[PDB]
RNA sequence: UGUAUUCAACGAGUUUAUAGCCUUGGCCGACAGGCCCGGGUAAUCUUUGAAAUUUCAUCGUGAUGGGGAUAGAUCAUUGCAA
């Protein structure tokens, strides 16, 4: 589309400005500590990341 | 006999009376119209609330010598009712604290701490100690 | 001359003075929200809309209302200069027609183009009760 | 030519961190240097609690995920060259070593 | 039920009744005076203060939420 | 002073509003529409009335003083932000409206909103909430 | 309700760009908020870090100083837009 129109809406904040770094989904993003992973992807990769279940 | 050896309530009353008798305090014109904080529903009941607050703040500075306006806002804050929503902590008026600190400084009771906040002066220590001694 | 029973006024200012008043002085009479909106600065679209309204007013034949100016700007704030203009306001489906009156200044164009149809209730269907 | 060299050690494994601290302390002692520490800072426990289900169905069950970071501080009173030589000893993976002055 | 028509200010009969019998009560509290003399709690507190000033009663124990007073002499 | 004086009044009238004589002045004045505990407190302070007295104890001149204080807040140094009618729509003046004046102002606001077909005015006309509250589950009376 | 009084724990915090996150201190303001020096990538700074409660007064059985739904006027902050 026209440069001034195509993708012209600001995306400086809100759920639409962030996505999962693993799958790109914009929902249920864990922003704590800079993980920037969705809860499903984080639960899949927790052991590799270094998070352990003690209780 | 010092302030630590007397009840805080009695010392606060005595020092508020002493401050009022001194005549060096310059109450702002809005003392009779403002609440002590956004969390309050009504203005202070006691007409001498300004002097009591000044005495309490002077005692606090005497005990600890690094307090600022925000610290006093926290000290005199409390729960805020929100109608049908639960209560949460709320700060008190900062203008009252700033004015009281400036007035106390004008009387040489406190000064500026090099690390920030306010500190009790030797004259302030002497005055508070004498007031506590005379309480008995 | 004409005698008006209820002469329009805004914060003790007559209608004639409002038009001649500048934006800086006019903003002080507005409430907090329009004042903040103006202080932050209007974008190109509201300026284009006011220019279009001006042009429509100029081309209006004497003693006749101006043509219709249609826009999507539901967040535009009505200023005294727009009094008497005919504006079509998009509500998401259609451009609703209104005429700007002196009493609507400092309001949003959304406030005069309802985006929903008021509800008139029919008889409850299956599954309304016995919950 | 004497300075208080500050060594900060951070790791997720307690055993490796403790062994590295002991090795550094013994190396400093072997050179007749003055060693203060190691000082154990309070453990940092990063915590994430996320729902087990990838959807919204079933009893709401939660996983408590913790990542523990252990930090140690060692102070040496000596020159930069000797501390640099001491820190050159082999360090196992997962232990970060930072050397600074004051 | 019928609302209690407590009086916020004393009348002469009730004030005299107070000064006569109140010093002879084993237990004196604002609630007791309010129930007996049919007075408001504030008026009861003021009357208790007045009696204490007159010396006809003594303070067994004073608290913000409870004031206990009794006759000065048996 | 504990004994009621012969001039004690059980009921008094102010702006066609019945004021209880047994209640304290600060909270007795609150019976007037447009006057609350805060405004009553400041008005009593500005009129030099003793707050420890009941409504019936005082004299009529003191009620007149209270009413002039209420009717002229600016003259007595009451700030603008403390008034219930700030920056009036038509006059642009700051004042404390009370009694039937408050109802007149409320009616004027509602009718002005309704006349221009403002959304808030339409919601008021239809008898629905005007401050964005959900209406599916609460506010059920008819 | 209005004073006076004073006891936690688990945690979280910055791109430095004039400055972005947690923010002390000073000044302005009734509040909401604003301005200026600065600290902290942290057991280093926010953090000198709560309320219920304790204490003394007002209220006095009255939908009452209980309750805070609904609504009017008006002032700020976030945001491109309330
Ligand atoms: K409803
Ligand atoms: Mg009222
Ligand atoms: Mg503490
Ligand atoms: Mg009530
Ligand atoms: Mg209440
Ligand atoms: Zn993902």
């Amino acid at each position: 589309g026209h440069s001034n129109i195509w993708n012209a809406h600001p995306k400086n904040y809100g759920p639409g400005s962030r996505t999962c770094r693993v799958c790109g989904n914009p929902h249920a993003i864990i922003r704590k500590y800079g993980l920037m992973c969705c809860r499903q992807c984080f639960r899949s990769n927790a052991k590799e990341i270094g998070f352990i279940k003690y209780r | 006999r010092t302030v630590k050896d007397v009840s805080p309530h009695e010392f606060v009353k005595a020092y508020a009376a002493h401050l009022k008798r001194s005549g060096k305090m310059e109450l702002p014109e809005w003392t009779d119209i403002v609440k002590t904080g956004k969390l309050k529903e009504l203005a202070p009941y006691d007409p001498d609330w300004y002097y009591i607050r000044a005495a309490s703040m002077a005692r606090k500075i005497y005990l600890r010598g690094g307090l600022g306006v925000g610290g006093f806002r926290r000290i005199y804050g409390g729960n805020q009712r929100n109608g049908s929503r639960p209560r949460h902590f709320c700060k008190s008026s900062g203008s009252v604290a700033r004015n009281i600190l400036q007035q106390l400084q004008n009387m040489n009771i406190v000064d500026f701490d090099p690390k920030g906040g306010r500190r009790i002066t030797s004259n302030g220590q002497r005055d508070l100690d004498q007031v506590a001694g005379r309480i008995a | 001359k004409k005698r008006t029973f209820k002469k329009f006024s805004y914060r003790g200012v007559d209608l004639d003075a409002l038009l001649d008043m500048s934006t800086d002085e006019l903003v002080k009479l507005f409430p907090a929200r329009p004042r903040r909106r103006f202080q932050r600065g209007l974008k190109r679209k509201p300026m284009a809309l006011i220019k279009k309204l001006r042009k429509a007013k100029r081309e209006a034949p004497p003693g006749e209302k101006p043509e219709v100016v249609r826009t999507h700007l539901r967040n535009m704030i009505i200023v005294p200069e727009m009094i008497g203009s005919v504006i079509g306001i998009y509500n998401g489906k259609t451009f609703n027609q209104i005429e700007v009156k002196p009493e609507m200044i400092s309001h949003y164009l959304a406030e005069f183009s309802i985006s929903y149809k008021p509800v008139k209730h029919g008889r409850p269907g299956i599954g309304a009760t016995h919950s | 030519q004497i300075h208080k060299i500050r060594i900060t050690l951070s790791s997720k494994n307690v055993k490796n961190l403790e062994k590295v601290c002991a090795d550094l302390v013994r190396g400093a002692k072997d050179k007749r240097l003055r060693v203060k520490g190691p000082v154990r800072m309070p453990t940092k426990v990063l915590n994430i609690t996320t729902r087990k289900s990838p959807c919204g169905e079933g009893t709401n069950t939660w996983d408590r995920f913790e990542l523990r970071v252990h930090k140690r501080v060692i102070d040496l009173f000596s020159s930069a060259d000797v501390v640099k030589q001491i820190t050159s000893i082999t360090i196992e993976p997962g232990v970060e070593v930072e050397v600074t002055i004051a | 039920k019928e609302k209690v028509n407590n009086m916020v200010l004393f009348d002469k009969a009730t004030y005299d009744k107070l000064l006569s019998e109140a010093p002879k009560y084993k237990l004196i509290t604002p609630s007791v005076l309010s129930d007996r003399l049919r007075i408001s709690g504030s008026l009861a507190r003021k009357a208790i203060r007045d009696l204490m000033a007159r010396g006809s009663i003594r303070m067994v124990s004073a608290h913000a939420s409870q004031q206990i007073y009794t006759r000065a002499t048996n | 002073s504990l004994v009621a004086n012969e001039e004690f009044q059980h009921i008094l009238r102010v702006q066609n509003t019945n004021v209880d004589g047994k209640q304290k002045i600060m909270f007795a004045m609150t019976s007037i529409k447009g006057i609350g505990r805060r405004f009553a407190n400041i008005a009593c302070k500005k009129a030099d009335i003793d707050m420890n007295k009941r409504a019936g104890e005082l004299s009529a001149a003191e009620l007149d003083s209270l009413m002039v204080v209420v009717a002229n807040p600016r003259q007595f140094k009451i700030p603008d932000w403390f008034l219930n009618r700030q920056k009036d729509y038509k006059d642009g003046k700051f004042s404390q409206v009370t009694s039937n004046a408050l109802d007149m102002k409320l009616r004027d606001d509602l009718e002005r909103l309704k006349k221009i077909r403002n959304h808030r005015g339409l919601r008021h006309y239809w008898g629905l909430r005007v401050r964005g509250q959900h209406t599916k589950t609460t506010g059920r009376r008819g």
